[PDB]
RNA sequence: GGGUAAUUGGCGCAGUUGGUUAGCGCGCGGGUCUCAUAAUCCCGAGGUCGUGAGUUCGAUCCUCACAUUACCCA
RNA sequence: GAUGUUAGGAGGGCAAAUCCGCCGAAUUUAAGCAUAUAAUUAAGCGGAAGAAAAGAAAAUAACUAUGAUUCC
RNA sequence: ACGGACCAAGGAGUCUAGCAAAUGUGCAAGUGUAUAUGAUUCUUUAAACAUUUUACGCAUAAUUAAUGUAAUAUGUCUAUUGUAGAUUUGUGCCCCACUUUGCAUACAAUACCGGUAAGCAA
RNA sequence: CCUAUUAGCUGGUUAUUUUCGAAAGAUCUCUCAGGAUCGCUGGAGUUGAUUAAUAUAAUUUUACCAGGUAGAGAUAAUGAUUAGAGGACAGGGCCUUGACCUAUUCUCAAACUCCCAAUAGGUAAAAAGGGCGAAAUAACUCAAUUUGUAUUUCACUCAUAUUAAAUAAAAUAACUCCAAGUGGGCCAUUUUUGGUAAGCAGAACUGGCGAUGAGGGAUGCUCCUAACGCUUGGAUAAGGUGCCUAAAUAUUCGCUCAUGAGAUCCCAUAAAAGGUGUUGGUUCAUAUGAACUAGCCCUGAAAAUGGAUGGCGCUAAAGCGGA
RNA sequence: AUCCGACUGUUUAAUUAAAACAUAGCAUUGUGAAAAGCCACAACUGGUAUUAACACAAUGUGAUUUCUGCCCAGUGCUUUGAAUGUCAACUUGAUGAAAUUCAAUCAAGCGCAGGUAAACGGCGGGAGUAACUAUGACUCUCUUAAGGUAGCCAAAUGCCUC
RNA sequence: AGGGAACGGGCUUGGCAAAAUCAGCGGGGAAAGAAGACCCUGUUGAGCUUUACUCUAGUCUGGCUUUGUGAAACGACUUAAGAGGUGCUACUUUUAAAGUUGUUUUAC
RNA sequence: GCAGAUGUCCAAAGACAAGCUCAAAGAGAACAGAAAUCUCUUGUAGACUAAAAGGGGAAAAGCUUGUUUGAUUUCUAUUUUCAGAACAAGUAGAAAACGUGAAAGCGUGGCCUAUCGAUCCUUUAUAUUUGCAAAAUGACGUAAAUUACUUACUACUGUGCAUAUAGAGGUGUCUGAAAAGUUACCACAGGGAUAACUGGCUUGUGGCUGCCAAGCGCUCCUAGCGACGUAGCUUUUUGAUCCUUCGAUGUCGGCUCUUCCUAUCAUUGGGACGCAGAAGUCUCAAAGUGUCGGAUUGUUCACCCGCUAAUAGGGAACGUGA
RNA sequence: GACUCGUUCAUACUACAGUGGCCACACCAGAUCCCAUCAGAACUCUGAAGUUAAGCACUGUAAGGCUUGGCUAGUACUGAGGUGGGAGACCGCUCGGGAACACCAGGUGAUGAGUCAU
RNA sequence: CGCGGGGUGGAGCAGCCGGUAGCUCGUCGGGCUCAUAACCCGAAGGUCGUCGGUUCAAAUCCGGCCCCCGCAACCA
RNA sequence: UAUGUUC
């Protein structure tokens, strides 16, 4: 799967026209320790009792859905556009 | 153990015990997702008709009650 | 195990012998109005607006008309009750039903019969006849064609 | 997913702003009769892309590419 | 500090329904089970009274403000 | 296939909490006097009776995570609009078709309230 | 002692009559001995009907739809498949071998189709409606402020005195609420998949058994008649009438002799192959010789306790096929 | 005469008395001491120990005779390390207004480098080949950490197999 | 014998069938024992084992505290000058031994 | 049950438009051949359309070219499965902004039928929407006034965190637990819903009996056989099933004892022969009588030694363990 | 006689022939321009010298195909009943429904709106 | 039977990771030697077990067969 | 003080 770096597409925020958009791939980002779920999990894990939450260990699928981050060049607002799952994904490869 | 997988036996007489019920077939149907720009105009038509009828009736009532 | 949209439609959704190709241009000219009866016949050459397998050959009233589609109310049997279903199809897959054409012709004919019957104050039976037993007929036949029949032997 | 190291000649290998350099491999000649020993050219995207910088494989960066530990509430 | 059959005194054990400290499960439920629940429970140890314990704000509130504790 | 040698006596959907539906009863936009108090009631009586002119629960208003906001709208003590529809009114004290009114309810349409979109936005 | 721990599992679960009356499918489920949910059921209540009509209908008729199963075909296509016949690229010695082409020919398909039933299925058959007009409304539509569309209001009137086809103990309806049990099924006819087959395993339709007795099939959960308050008469169904056993040793016409005759669906086994047994037919040869044909009978036809058309027995049937 | 166990001894009280256990003999391992080895205990403290390597503790094998082959690749166990990667708490530093967020390093362990099989254990396959036939001393080749050595056998161990 | 839950004492059709008793016997009563110990199921256990999941005594190691009194060496921080490239200014090396801290060794 | 397929692939293989027509065959053209390129004729698709199969497709849905990003944001009515819940995958539309075309139009991914995922948690985007419980934090910002606790008016207000909405990180047992074995020491609740043994249906397999006649039999199908085929019987083998028994029907063999069957081994009486005699073989009526001693093995089975007249085959819950 | 836009989508198609043309379609003459390619072949543009040779129209063929009817045939198959027959495989009867291939014969079109020419 | 691996020169084995099939021994030829070995030089030999399918392209990828090998065939 | 078979 190959998609180009830029795309003329409708902008759904702050500028209601078709504009140029920079296209990149969205990345998950680290889970911060100060998130409420993480704090609750750490407090629960403290003490005796062992592992207190499930740990998933099945791992059926081998790919991930590809999420494009679209950044409008005129009104600097970003958007998410999910694509079908694929094994190989390149951004702006040769035609 | 091995179980009976499937059968449609007795299902028809179960269905016919309370009869095959028919849809109620009401006179009016909701126009919620049907033909916008047409049913909106129909709303305008009804409003105009109601306004004319109501103003004529109000005129008659006022002139008859003095 | 396999229950896709078009499962089991190998022959139902196939074009007839020497009847392939898109619909005629005259099909797009037919008039549809709200509440009139319509036949759902799937045309495999047009893939969008294709009705589900069950509704091919069914009849229903129009409840919605769009620019190239139509919504039709079809009764479908679901175990212990009939229930209404709103199927949305393109106009290629729908056709003006003749289920009531005899009714409309009867309506106009009976109207113009009753008009003159009341004009001449003659009382007329207007209902359909379901004709049964024939009267006695005093029929002539010359003896040149009263041929006698015998059961045939075996060969 | 974190940290570290590595992949530049066919093999192996270290080297970084005024730089591609080598032992083995290739080829013949040669050698004291045949093994064992010197010699020349052939062998390199300095893994990949981009970036900084009169003056870089070189400086930074990201992509996959391997080996160690260590991490697992999707 | 010791030592004293110096003088005068106290503690010890029983009993527990209510009461005050400690210690401390699992059965069970989750239709499995490990956090959780059972339960700050049962069992175990100690300590009081006709009641005990708590109690005269390092308290609430945010109001036009209340005013130790306990209980309904 | 399992239980039953015989007889007598005992022997198993109950009690409490909480919710709803159904039905009966009382009152009704209110309903229930909670705990508690008083009273020539004090065998019964541990029940009966009572409650100096915004306690509390549920209901009377919804919607939103939420700051919050909150139901025609002052032309009018008419009380949104249709199609059916009970009852009523007259004409052809008892048959029927036209009139009159239009309960409950059903199917829709309209407004208006809260939230979200969209447009505008001092 | 916590503790009467828990148990989707086994056992038990206490008066009468009356009325109504199931499911053993389906969806999800760490689900397959369970549960929730739908369906089937009861009770309660309202709205209706009570106006031989409307709603309504496991029914038909009329009109109009949709289908590719049975069948058919192999020369219509695809996929197979046996043979020759005729005729202008290859091989050898004008000849042969073939290939190829043409017209034929034998035979096939659940995953083939030019064609295509029967059965099954759908829609419609008028009054809250239709038809025909005028006037209003709209921000819709159109080239159209008067094109069209829709709505509204006025008109006229479209069988009803048999009812816009027939028939209908059709309102015993419709709807709402609460809730039980059930969610192991099995059998028969017909169709059908796997299997050598099975009282095997898995499906479809309807009817049953289950949940249900009664008469018959000697006997029998499912076959036939027929479903059930307590009685008196009558007459029958299925099936029987020699005795068991109520009723014919009835009548009438044929067939059959069995040294293992035969004798009521399910049903309680019988085949290929034979007979110069006898009874009818058919086609050939001058009342003769053949070849066939099909009724009953016979051979084929062997199993273990003693033995079963149910028993006795039955042959001028009490057997077989009729009337 | 064969098998097993060397023997004396012991055992599944109430279905197994044996070839099972023990045994002497043999071998291996840990430990130089109250900061040791092995073990007990909640703590305090203790057993061995009134002990001291000819000892105590932990294993395997199982008299004598004759022997006890190869493999440290794997898994264990174990030995050295400022060359060494990784890591926790802590600490230090940077930034911030602070919480925080970032970095940095002399632990053990693992990893790296060795040792160890009387530790757990493991210990190959195709072809061709000798004046009859047969077999294959011999040869070629694939391959392992090593390819089952000395012995022994249809054994209480061999299916085929009577 | 039949059919039946496919092996009856009972049912159907037959054979038959005549009181009470004594002693043996082991064909049958699918005889008795006894909620099959084999097998399967149960979201019922238990014993045992491991490189199952999650933990834990013990054990090894580090940090803080206990923890006092001295010395030396090294390191780091702070501070003044030199040198390199270098846009009144910014980074790197060295020189002092100047004040502060940490570590390693050693003494009581 | 049968033949398969899926967990993908595609900035084009998506969108629009235009032009063109494909597979194959025949004939012809230096190298040049069965195939290399070119020309003509025929060519209903016999090509191609990402993949399995089935539908669809010829001025196209195929090939080529041009321009593009509609593979976009938001919301309905709904279809499939179905409880008429969800996800998912679709259909018809509406509000924006676009692409393409001259335009009518077409485009909300792939010509259609498959290609996928809840709660909680995390993550990143959007917001003139909110909160962090007595308050403030842009900012004394803008206008007036004095030595102050002055007065009016400002959509835009600290870090961190939490919320709303939208995607994504995944549960393939795919309506979604974080999970290795062994018990021959075993326990309990049950199950004939379910195996191991009898019995029952079936008879592939085992055993037995027929029909035909190519051949064998020196010649001669049938004295005796009988291939290629084909019809049955039996329940003495083993299977198949799971109908009855799991609140228990004592599971091999032998010994002992009785009875039964006949598909007769011997004995009786017969028929045929490829029958001289002798011996034997095939066969009929016949179950009255009898069918043995031993070595090895737990055996059944088997195999030898030996006698015999013959040492036949079977059943009785694989007859028979109070 | 003809043309444009259609409808039906083979009675309309296919092959081989014959006939026909004044405006009519068309073949045809050219490439300056818009446009287009390797190629004015096509497409596009500008024309009117020539021709019915072709396209087109009409007709023909014991033509193929298509179509309609007959016949196959009350055959095949099939709904309902049967204490019907048969050992079974299968096959009748009663109340009903009813094909297909092949073969034979006829046919080879019809038509809406508008327009041109005479 | 359930699998889950392999068939390539005469032998044993690579490429077998789609396009250009390698090494050793073997065989042939010539040298060296009186001769034979060893040695030196230079060649040749693979139809990739078989039949289909995908692909521009298959010995390679996908199936179906023919052999080879290795496990499994347990509770009564 | 490389190795270097046989007839």
């Amino acid at each position: 799967v190959n998609v180009p770096k830029t795309r003329k597409t409708y902008c759904s925020n702050k500028c209601k026209k078709h504009t140029m958009h920079k296209v990149s791939q969205y990345k998950k980002g680290k889970e911060r320790l100060s998130s409420l779920g993480r704090r609750r999990y750490d407090m629960k894990q403290k003490g005796f009792g062992g592992q207190t939450k499930p740990v998933f260990k099945k791992k059926a699928k081998t790919t991930k859905k590809i999420v494009l981050k679209l950044e409008c060049t005129k009104c600097k607002k970003k958007r998410f556009q999910t694509m079908k799952r694929c094994k190989t994904f390149e951004m702006g490869a040769d035609k | 153990a091995k179980s009976k997988n499937h059968t449609n036996h007795n299902q028809n007489r179960k269905a016919h015990k309370n009869g095959i019920k028919k849809p109620k077939k009401h006179k009016f149907m909701s126009r919620k997702g049907l033909d916008p720009n047409f049913f909106r105009n129909q709303k305008y038509c009804l409003k105009g008709i109601q306004k004319k009828k109501k103003e004529l009736k109000l005129k008659a009532k006022q002139e008859k009650n003095n | 195990k396999s229950r896709g949209k078009r499962s089991g439609t190998r022959y139902k959704f196939s074009k007839k012998f020497r009847k392939h190709g898109e619909c005629t241009a005259n099909k797009y000219l037919e008039k549809l109005n709200y509440g009139d009866y319509v036949d759902i016949v799937c045309d495999s050459t047009q893939q969008k607006g294709m009705p589900f397998n069950y509704y091919h050959g069914k009849t229903g009233k129009i409840f919605h008309i769009t620019k190239r589609g139509v919504g039709v109310l079809v009764n479908k049997r679901v175990k212990h009750r009939i229930e209404q279903k709103k199927v949305c199809v393109r106009i290629e897959h729908v056709r003006k039903s003749r289920c009531n054409e005899d009714f409309l012709l009867r309506k106009i004919k009976n109207a113009e019969l009753i008009k003159e019957a009341k004009l001449k104050n003659e009382h007329i039976n207007i209902k359909r006849k379901t004709e049964g037993p024939k009267p006695a007929a005093m029929i002539k036949v010359p003896p040149s064609k009263i041929i006698t029949i015998e059961p045939l032997p075996f060969y």
